[PDB]
């Protein structure tokens, strides 16, 4: 999924 | 997404410090000459990212460098987009000029020019084609020509990225198949390839797998049959294109054919379609036989291409059982191509399985018989001794080009003389990054089909049985060609046993020679070495150990030990040659098993995790293998419980699941068409 | 063809002494001096055999793994 | 003898695959690349008929010119 | 008697001023060297002595010599004698010393030794050997080289006088054939040829009839055949000698086999035994054929001779019209030697005879393809120029040493460099020593075959028909080679005439060349210059004219008109080269005539003592042809009415009846055994 | 004859 990656990538900023 | 794991990558490469400034580049032009005034350019060298910098207080300019793989070179937009990334992310200090050139290289191997696009500070940028044949040749850039690098990178690409001997230490790979639409990503890709099928002879080929460039045996072939490989769902689409350009371009119909039977291979739905077209591939071409005394060079290019698709054929042939009708194929094969490897191979295999090992050991007997790099590298042997080749002055301008990085962080990062920093941590687990990956290192080059020469000169001493290392050296190593004389004598001391096998080998010489003989002994003292029970009453062994004798057992088919043993190899460390062999075996199990799970998936996708994060850590963002492995445990498990499995994983994380979900995510788009 | 061509030997000689000259050391060495051969060689009949045998082969495996 | 060495061509073959390399270019322009041929050649049974022509030449010589 | 004669011969040979001393030994020395290292010496050169003198006043040493055959060296006696009486009856003005010092030079062509006599003026003599290609060697004389060198004098002797061209002018042939017991000498001579024929290879070969030299082509076999020729009534004798030696040494069988059938050839007595020794020689032979795949170097040799017996029963099967059985014979013949000429001559012969022109054309098509002496000699050339190259000090010391000649009779006997002095006159006739034979001089060498190049220059361009001249040149002359070809061609137009010919040519063509077409053309112009008939309403016409014109009708087969032109060419003056032709007519006449009788014995007989005495006027005192000649008259006159008729010849007297009766009495003794 | 051949000789002589 798309969605996951993206998350993935707002979580990997922190 | 894809643009940010894009621009991560970019942003995480790798820099090699150059001796003396512009050696990388003078290297390359006269490596190239080399390359064409001998005869085999093959696919030329791999692209480099060249960085100019200016030291301020010395007034001497320097240089770094690194090799990359994956950029699509369409045209100028993706290196640029690149260069453009490189410098606006740069972390200098104040003895560095703010002046920086950066130089993109992407050699096109259909027409002999190195491509140079560079950058300035400026933000200007001017793309020259260079002729090193010529030497003080610059070019004009057509579109034709431009198509032909784009070719020309996708193939290297493709060919590098499936080839670990290949692949030099801290080479990046990017994921070229990625892209806003991910199906016209990878439609444009297969429609290039196909494309440029009449011209796949002059893409170079392996002469470790055949001795002439053929329609089958090349690396546009190969590149385009590793590709579909991982879109399964394109091979009706990519029939169709090939079909469409038969009719428009039939001159060279047997090219577009022949790239449709090899895509077809091995596909169990579409093997009526593959020998159907086999068919009427096959029995013209028959023709163009018998009318022509005058022989003509384009007779043992016809030849060579009929005898390649009757392998084929007898290979499927003898996959169903039907070995009668197989050796009538077989023995057809070897009359157009008697220089042929393959044709006198399939030849063996049918006498084998019809129980004829005389005349199969006739038909071995009767058969026909590295890019100078990598100076920069030097190998930690698992923390044992010091991997440090720079100057003071090499290592402050180094610094002073990677100012964001602290500098003893940086300075355990350099092995010899290339810092292997990896900035966005894509990829990264602890267990993997922070310890077994910092030791032994890149496992690439011909080296890398065993752990000996990357572990401590003091675990290879500690072996006791020398014939587990002699076994397993890099000069002895059986090679592709004898592998597979090795599998055929395998064959048939599985039936007969290795005295059975002396026995054929005097009636053969009833109606003798050296290196057969060789094949014969290194079988004899392999077999010994595979019944060898390594414990209890409680000894230690070493993981090297597990994994030499864990290969030894594959060698001669031991499937259970040696699944086994490449297993216990793992449990003391991480042991990416160990992984790789089962990640294989379970991809492509052996055919003489009572269809046996060896590995279940729990185990698949532990070990395919930490293998995709060693991956990872230097450099290797395409990973074809184990995209291919992940459709495989999708289409097994679906997509759901596959993941979950994956977020089950104890090393699991934010920066591994941004590889794996982008992976994931591109898959899943492929299911759609 | 169908000749007849004795040697003195590299030379041969027909009946009506037409002499072709054949293999210096090439020639056997089951050849002699006034040793007489019987040339022709060259059947290019038989490359229909095969040629129908090739498309038989290729019809039973059509027949076997492509039709219904 | 009676052989038939299929060509890929200077190289031969024969049906069980054994490789005979013959006439590099010395082979005709009436072979083929895949043609087969029907190698054999070196009749030498027909040396005593013209022993026995010779001998009953010379025989009818003596004959006629030499005894009563 | 004669030893009378020989004497007289030994008194009245010339003399050879030599330009600087010793250039006549060292010309000789470096001759042979050359003849050597070149490969084929064949029978080297002629015997010479060489006379060394002492001018007093002036204290120049001087050389005269001349060259000689016939001489037999059994061992040094015979030349001794010669030597003994060149010093005995000198007659040297007060100027010359006494001190004279003889050399007897005779070449060994069996050990490559020239065997040098040297006698001084204390009457002691001493041998030499010497080694020309070990140049310092001089070696010790066994019986068994005296033996060869004895060989080698005979066999020179017989086939220099057999052959004019061969000769140099002035030579003196002495008669070797005489001696004490004529029949005793004929043996010993005999014996000697017989006894060395194993050897016969190494006496070399003529090879303008053959290409190899063969046991039935060389000049031992020649010789034999020579000197038999004219002794008929020994070969019985030769014949027994012949077989004692196949009992004594029967590992060179086909040697006196072969000499056994060449004795007899063409002997119609003896025709039931020739026959008879071919059969128990040719069919074994035909089995050193078939064990024999080794191919040795004798093979050649024995394929070679194999091929020349049936040459010469081809030969004879024609000659008794058995058309058939010479053409089985001359086929097997043709395998055997594809590079024998002869061959395919006879192939040639048979077809023709048969009526098959064109198969004996094809057969013609099929076929395979001087010393530098004689400075010393300048021709007279019908008393039209002065021949005179001596200094005054060279005329000085050469009357010198020529006392009791009056000087001015002496310096017109002096032909350039060599003084033609002919002292006891044996011989002698008037007409024949005191006119014709100082005009035009001795006939021999290479220009002898006609009298274009011994007349005055007038009398050639006096000639108005340039084709008589141009079909008479001595390079265009037709060779042996191509004589027989001409022969052929000749034997064809007789049954089809010329435009028949040509008609079969093109035959030939449909199944082109250039020196056949040669021939064509050539005899073309020769039998249209056959036909030109010489006279009346009263022209004049040259004695040359009628010559050359007479050679071309012999030429041509026009017998009738050919004796016709050549006797009248004899009646302005004496022509020896017409002489020649018609004595060979006699002897042996054209096989195409009705039995007749073109010349009868009384024209013979004048012409016959003509050239005689010509021949003796420069020494040839050997004579092997009119020898054969008188034999023949002999038989069909008897000695009594044939000396009756030489006694009526208004020429003769005391000095011409010395020479003849000596060669009477000679083949009187002869008919005894 | 060597009679004839010796009475030549004996007046070549004179």
């Amino acid at each position: 999924y798309y969605l996951n990656l993206n998350q993935d990538e707002e979580s990997l900023l922190r | 997404g894809y643009q940010f794991l894009n621009r991560d990558i970019f942003k995480s490469c790798p820099r090699i410090m150059e001796r003396q400034f512009g050696e990388c580049l003078h290297n390359r032009t006269h490596l190239i000459k080399d390359l064409i005034s001998s005869g085999n350019v093959g696919l030329g060298p791999i692209e480099i990212v060249h960085m100019s910098y200016l030291n301020k207080h010395e007034k001497e300019e320097f240089g770094e460098y690194f090799y990359v793989t994956g950029i699509e070179v369409s045209g100028p937009a993706m290196p640029v987009e690149f260069l453009e990334v490189l410098k606006s992310s740069k972390r200098i200090s104040k003895n560095i000029s703010n002046n920086i050139i950066l130089t993109y290289c992407c050699f096109n191997f259909f027409s002999n020019l190195d491509i140079r696009i560079r950058y300035d500070a400026d933000d200007t940028f001017q793309t020259t084609a260079i002729d090193c044949n010529k030497e003080t040749t610059d070019l004009t850039m057509t579109e034709k020509m431009w198509e032909e690098t784009f070719a020309s990178s996708v193939i290297r690409a493709i060919i590098t990225n499936t080839n670990p001997e290949l692949k030099p230490p801290g080479l990046v790979e990017c994921p070229f198949y990625v892209g806003k639409d991910t199906i016209s990503s990878c439609k444009k890709i297969i429609e290039l390839l196909c494309r440029f099928l009449p011209r796949s002879l002059n893409c170079g080929w392996d002469s470790t797998k055949s001795m002439q460039a053929t329609i089958v045996n090349n690396y546009l072939m190969y590149s385009l049959k590793s590709f579909i490989a991982i879109t399964p769902s394109l091979v009706d689409f990519t029939i169709d294109y090939l079909k469409g350009l038969t009719k428009k371009d039939p001159i060279h119909d047997i090219y577009y054919k022949t790239a449709m039977i090899t895509i077809l291979d091995h596909i169990e739905t579409k093997e009526l379609d593959m020998i159907t077209i086999l068919n009427e591939t096959l029995d013209p071409l028959l023709s163009l036989l018998n009318d022509l005394p005058p022989r003509d060079a384009d007779s043992a290019r016809l030849m060579n291409c009929m005898s390649d698709l009757l392998n084929i054929q007898t290979n499927f042939l003898l996959n169903r059982g039907d070995y009668e009708l197989a050796l009538g194929v077989s023995n057809t094969s070897t009359e157009l191509a008697l220089d042929s490897f393959e044709s006198w191979y399939n030849l063996a295999r049918c006498h084998i399985k019809k129980e004829e090992y005389e005349k199969a050991l006739f038909a071995i007997n009767s058969m026909p018989r590295r890019f100078l790099t990598s100076n920069y590298y030097k190998k930690p042997l698992n923390g044992t001794r010091e991997h440090y080749d720079l100057t003071a002055m090499e290592f402050t301008n180094l610094s002073g080009t990677l100012r964001n990085w602290k500098e003893d962080e940086l300075k355990r990062q350099i092995f010899g003389r290339i810092a292997m920093i990896n900035e966005k941590k894509i990829g990264y687990t602890k267990e993997i990054w922070d310890d077994i990956a910092i030791k032994l290192g890149p496992i690439c080059g011909p080296q890398s089909v065993n752990l000996i020469n990357y572990v401590s000169p003091q675990e290879v001493k500690n072996i006791k049985n020398i014939n587990l290392i002699a076994r397993n050296t890099i000069g002895k190593q059986l090679g592709w060609f004898s592998g597979k004389i090795y599998g055929l004598l395998m064959e048939i001391v599985n039936k007969i046993g290795w005295n059975g096998l002396l026995n054929i080998r005097t009636e053969a010489f009833m109606m003798c020679e050296g290196w057969l003989d060789d094949l014969f002994l290194d079988l004899y003292q392999d077999l010994k070495l595979s019944k060898i029970s390594l414990s209890n009453k409680d000894e230690k062994h070493s993981g090297l150990e597990w994994e030499l004798l864990g290969l030894i057992m594959l060698r001669t088919w031991h499937w259970e030990d040696a699944v086994a043993c490449l297993r216990t190899s793992i449990v003391a460390r991480f042991d990416p040659v160990s992984c790789q062999q089962l990640l294989k075996i379970y991809l492509q199990p052996p055919k003489n098993i009572q269809e046996v799970t060896l590995l279940d998936t729990d185990t698949i996708i532990s070990l395919l995790i930490k293998k995709i994060s060693y991956d990872c850590r230097y450099y290797n963002y395409c990973q074809i293998f184990n995209l291919q492995l992940l459709e495989k445990l999708c289409n097994e498990l679906g997509t759901h419980i596959l993941r979950n499995k994956i977020l089950l994983q104890p090393s699991i994380g934010d920066e591994i699941m941004v590889m794996i979900d982008a992976m994931l995510a591109w898959i899943a788009d492929l299911d759609h068409t | 063809v169908d000749v007849l061509l004795t040697v003195g030997k590299a030379l041969l000689t027909t009946q009506d002494h037409h002499v072709i000259e054949f293999p210096t050391v090439l020639l056997p060495e089951n050849v002699k001096a006034g040793s007489i051969i019987k040339m022709q060689s060259q059947n290019l009949e038989e490359e229909k055999k095969q040629r129908n045998h090739f498309k038989s082969i290729q019809a039973k495996i059509l027949e076997k793994y492509g039709t219904h």
